[PDB]
RNA sequence: ACUCUGGUUUCUCUUCAGAUCGCAUAAAUCUUUCGCACUAAAGAUUUCCGUGGAGAGGAACAACUCUGAGU
């Protein structure tokens, strides 16, 4: 769910 | 000459049989390589320890039920028990996890701790005001002490001599020395130009920075 | 975080935009990356069990779909625009044009006041809603 | 003019660092090297033209490679856009103040290589060419126009701009007055020369990419979100997210407020992680209003928002601060001593009997004010 | 399918993309083109490129390393902030992980030195309070008693 | 007054160089500095602009004028 996109955007950043 | 008056009269022998952590993002078996092959091994490296700075723990920074003060106290024997043998300290080196402990060997007559109630966060640096409840009339760290030569220092009761408490916020703060006189009783607090008298139990309520005690 | 959803296909946002219509549809066409987008996120985090009864509000990436920052032209880092039952709505911001935020408006109340004002513009069908701020200038002193 | 060029030779002076020990490679004997180029001799106009008319290819590539076929760049190296366009375009016609740096260079260079083929054309004579160089070097920032690319390069401007008075009112003495004739060109040649070698690597950087095959809070929030959910199972992923972040704005609330934050039922671990992000977001929040407190009192520029919640943080933190001193003082007990205490009531008492002030009784049923 | 089925219109050249510096991001060289010269090409254009960037670039590699290592020292990612708390969190069992409830629902007495000195400092005064000549005290007791004396 | 290793020029590579490496002088990034930074200073870093030292290899033409050395 939303664990996936906030994973996606942390390690990007 | 390292016999000097200094060194005999306040430095004392501390063993600290410590050790290293092999890897925290290794498997087993990589990790027990490493614990074989004396990467990760305990090793005796025996120091003066002139000052054993006995560190406080951080304050919790949240209130309890009990502690109607909301100063966290903590106790002077659980305080100094980090220094014994089987308390384990971690050290945070580069690209390592120094997890060492130590062990006194030899206690000076005149031990001298200093609590670093100061440190540094990661924007500022804070003092830690958690208090030491530590007996000013009698006290042993053969509870504490190695257990090699446990039998070989014959006296261990040791009395704190003088106590310097930092009171005051860490950049504007002031520095008040609790000391305790010979030929009387009396453990006056003297100020940079003011003397007065504490009560004993008052001097284990502000927080010390720098103790000084007579093994007796 | 960004616990509004971002519509990830470009058909899919429009279908959102097309699902809703007795609301407020807000994208955020800001890339989650720059920290601006995360300000614009944390604001709509502020307003996000609030105005949800009177509106649905849902992220965007112009990186996943691009056709929304191509033919709209958002070029901003994070814009905020809106639509209402397949109508662009357009904030009397004051900024030159209407179609978007272009600020990373750091106040929940003014947000919510945005949104409310949004909400009766549509509900009177006027495309172009008067909104009750001084979006012309930098609103600081 | 003599003291700007005074100020420039103490600054290059003063800031005369010693080179440091390279490896003494060379670049165009590595280049020689290459099987990818020849060698030959020709004369410094033929050279100079053929380098003229390959940098107007390489800006007509790229200025014709990225699609960008709505502008033109003139004979002269100054590029119009040949018509209208959208915004779309405006930003898809986006040129960089490097592409502008270089496209100025090249415009004074062909402009210095045209001139030097009008000497050898017969067009003008060779003082004639002297004068031309000296106007195409001294006086050349309104003809190149590369201020606005770089604005550094104007304190080059200057220097040249000085160079030509000193120059100019040395020369044109006695016989000689004011006019067109001063052909002394050095100096901005040698002012050019270092500026180019200087702009050099930047350029050359920009050319070889383009031809290629405060918000403390926030984050912290984010990272300790995103280690949750990584360490979290996919089995409680699916709902419990919200739950953790709940949890973990239960904690930032309560630390902001004194009150506890008590999670008997949330594992050992998660507490240590939440109140490892609870200390470090109160030391941001602490330092971001300390910083804001200071920028206030200061004069800085604000906001109503931006004001209201530095005054919200400083009275939290003056209100925690306070509780902390009151429990110091129930810790520590009265500040004042017994025996000072005693003398200043006794002195206190003496004054009142001197005084003679009677005390002022309890309000009477029937008091007549 | 292409938004145009919304029926929306207007009112990569994209801002984050695009800079002052060097203008917008991206090679203007689409990658596609490329072939065997190419990469020979290529190859040449980067040995000569390696050939003259290698004057200093020991001895800036070994201090541009050295002050990554002394950064590390003050500059810890958020990441690494967590990472030790990371580590050991995987340690929570899965009844650990699944029991997290929702968010909606001898020993040192400090307080008593301060009290005992309150008590003694109230007791000294009490008795040099004791040598006062003529404090007036209105008893609660007569008052409350006599304040319903003129009700109506 | 005898003999003797010992020619310079030029091309290339490696390595070192805080010496005014250069009797010349730029660029970029960060940092501190008052702004509200072409028009500004400070500290550092980095890349160019091109050198000197030594070594190694190569092709041109001097073979002992020279000098040091073996009398």
């Amino acid at each position: 769910d939303i664990e996936s996109s906030l994973k996606q955007l942390a390690e990007r950043r | 000459k390292k016999k000097t008056i200094v060194t005999d009269v306040f430095q004392g022998s501390m063993r600290i049989f410590t050790k290293k952590l092999p890897h925290p993002d290794l498997p087993a078996e990589e990790k027990e390589q490493l614990l074989h092959n004396d990467e990760y091994q305990e090793t005796m490296v025996e120091s003066t320890f002139m000052y054993l700075t006995l560190d406080l723990p951080t304050a919790p920074l949240y209130k309890d039920e009990k502690e109607q003060l909301i100063i966290p106290q903590v106790p002077l024997f659980n305080i100094l028990a980090k220094f014994n043998g089987i308390t384990e300290k971690e050290y945070k080196t580069y690209k390592e996890n120094f997890l060492k402990r130590f062990q006194l060997t030899k206690l000076p007559p005149y031990l001298i701790f200093c609590i670093k109630r100061f440190t540094k966060n990661n924007f500022f640096v804070e003092k830690n005001p958690t208090i030491v409840n530590f007996p000013i009339t009698n006290v042993d760290l053969r509870e504490y002490l190695s257990e090699e030569v446990q039998a070989v220092h014959k006296n261990t009761t040791y009395d704190l001599i003088a106590n310097i408490v930092h009171d005051g916020k860490p950049s504007e703060g002031s520095y008040r020395i609790h000391v305790l006189h010979h030929g009387t009783g009396k453990w006056y607090e003297l100020q940079d130009l003011q003397v007065t008298d504490i009560l004993p139990q008052m001097i284990t309520l502000s927080e010390a920075y720098i103790q000084i005690w007579k093994r007796r | 975080s960004y616990m509004l959803p971002h519509l990830h296909n470009g058909w899919q946002v429009d279908q959102a935009i097309l699902s809703e219509e007795d609301r407020v549809v807000v994208i955020r066409f800001g890339h989650d990356w720059d920290p601006t987008c995360m300000k614009m996120d944390e604001v709509l985090y502020s307003i996000a069990e609030k105005v949800k009864n009177f509106a649905v509000i849902y992220l965007v990436d112009i990186t996943e779909v691009p056709d929304f920052n191509k033919m709209y032209e958002l070029y901003d880092p994070c814009t905020v625009m809106f639509f209402f039952r397949n109508k662009h709505i357009m904030i009397d911001l004051g900024t030159g044009n209407n179609n978007k935020i272009n600020w990373a408006m750091e106040d929940k109340q003014e947000m919510v006041d945005i949104i409310e004002t949004v909400y009766r513009g549509a509900r009177k069908g006027r495309g172009l809603v008067v909104s009750p701020k001084d979006y012309s200038t930098k609103y600081r002193y | 003019s003599y003291q700007k060029l005074l100020k420039y030779y103490v600054l290059n002076a003063l800031k005369h660092r010693p080179p440091k020990a390279q490896k003494k490679r060379y670049l165009f004997r590595s280049f020689k090297a290459t099987k990818f180029f020849q060698s030959t001799k020709l004369d410094w106009v033929e050279v100079g033209l053929q380098v003229c008319r390959q940098g107007y290819n390489m800006l007509n590539l790229l200025i014709h490679r990225k699609n960008l076929n709505y502008l033109h760049l003139d004979y002269n190296f100054n590029l119009k856009p040949v018509k209208t366009l959208t915004t779309k375009e405006r930003k898809k016609s986006r040129f960089g103040n490097a592409f502008h740096l270089c496209r100025e260079v090249l415009r004074l260079t062909k402009l210095v290589v045209d001139s030097h083929v009008q000497y050898r054309l017969g067009n003008v004579d060779a003082f004639q060419l002297a004068d031309g160089l000296q106007y195409i070097f001294a006086h050349v920032g309104q003809l190149t126009g590369m201020y606005r690319y770089k604005y550094k390069l104007m304190r080059q401007i200057r220097m040249c701009k000085d160079l030509k008075h000193l120059i100019y009112y040395r020369f044109n003495t006695g016989p000689v007055g004011k006019g067109p004739g001063c052909g002394f060109w050095a100096a901005g040649w040698r002012v050019w020369l270092f500026f180019m070698r200087g702009i050099t690597p930047l350029l050359e950087r920009w050319l070889g990419n383009l031809l290629a095959r405060s918000h403390f809070d926030l984050e912290l929030r984010a990272a300790v979100m995103h280690d949750i959910l990584d360490m979290m199972p996919e089995g409680i992923k699916q709902n419990k997210a919200r739950t953790i972040l709940q949890h973990l704005s239960e904690a930032w609330r309560c630390w902001k407020a004194n009150i506890p934050w008590k999670v008997p039922g949330l594992p050992t671990p998660i507490e240590n992680m939440i109140l490892r992000y609870v200390k470090a977001k109160a030391d941001w929040w602490t330092n971001t209003a300390h910083y804001n407190r200071e920028r206030i009192r200061r004069g800085a520029t604000v906001d109503k928002t931006v004001c209201k919640k530095n005054l919200g943080r400083l009275t939290r933190l003056y209100l925690k601060a306070e509780q902390e001193r009151q429990h110091n003082y129930l810790k520590d007990g009265p500040y004042i001593t017994a025996e000072e205490a005693v003398a200043v009531y006794t002195t206190t008492v003496h004054w009142l009997e001197s005084r003679r002030f009677s005390p002022i009784p309890f309000p009477p049923l029937s008091y007549k004010h | 399918v292409p938004g145009l089925g919304r029926g929306a219109t207007g009112f990569d050249l994209n801002d984050t993309n695009y800079d002052e510096f060097n203008g917008y991001a991206g090679s203007l060289f689409s990658s596609g083109p490329y072939e065997k010269d190419d990469e020979e090409a290529d190859a040449i254009y980067a040995a000569l490129d390696k050939r003259m960037d290698e004057r200093r670039k020991e001895r800036r590699e070994q201090r541009e390393k050295e002050e990554i290592e002394k950064y590390r020292m003050e500059r810890p990612k958020i990441q690494q902030q967590f990472s030790d708390l990371k580590r050991k969190l995987a340690e929570v069992t899965e009844e650990e992980w699944l029991s997290i409830p929702e968010v909606g629902d001898g020993e040192l007495d400090m307080r008593k030195i301060g009290q005992a000195r309150n008590t003694l400092m109230d007791m000294r005064l009490s008795q040099v309070s004791d040598s006062v000549s003529g404090q007036t005290v209105v008893d609660p007791k007569g008052y409350l008693t006599d304040l319903n004396s003129m009700i109506p």
